[PDB]
This record gives structure tokens, C-alpha cells and sequence, in this order.
């Protein structure tokens, strides 16, 4: 998914670049994961990217 | 998708 942001709680907009998770290809903003930049965000899925929940699950 | 998106 796209269109919310579970971790802003939905005040979603286009201006904000986004991230996915590799497992569960869920869409979230570079900033609500503390990335700097587009770099930073392509760095981090090169890296495996993961969401909240993979955190404790999945980690790298 | 692709890892990474940005809008446009
Ligand atoms: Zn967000
Ligand atoms: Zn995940």
C-alpha cells in the first residue's frame, strides 16, 4: 500500500519522497524513517529495506 | 516498486 502512512497517520502527500520494505512492499516517507535524502533512501534499499514490524522480525 | 519513489 500507498495511499496512508501508518506511521504519520495518514496526512499523506507527493511532496515527500518514499521507501518499501522488501518483504511486505509497503510505501512510507524518508523522514518518518529519519533518511536525509534520495541518496540516503536509495543507500537504505540497497541496504534490504525493512518496515516497523520487521524491525523485531526481519532485521538486514 | 523498486525500493525507492519519489513523484514528478
Ligand atoms: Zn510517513
Ligand atoms: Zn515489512
Amino acid at each position: 500500500s500507498l495511499v496512508t502512512c501508518p506511521i504519520c497517520h495518514a496526512p499523506y502527500v507527493e511532496e515527500d519522497l518514499l521507501i518499501q520494505c522488501r518483504h511486505c512492499e509497503r510505501w512510507m516517507h524518508a523522514g518518518c524513517e529519519s533518511l536525509f535524502t534520495e541518496d540516503d533512501v536509495e543507500q537504505a534499499a540497497d541496504e534490504g529495506f525493512d518496515c516497523v514490524s520487521c524491525q523485531p522480525y526481519v532485521v538486514k | 516498486k523498486g525500493g525507492a519513489k519519489r513523484h514528478r
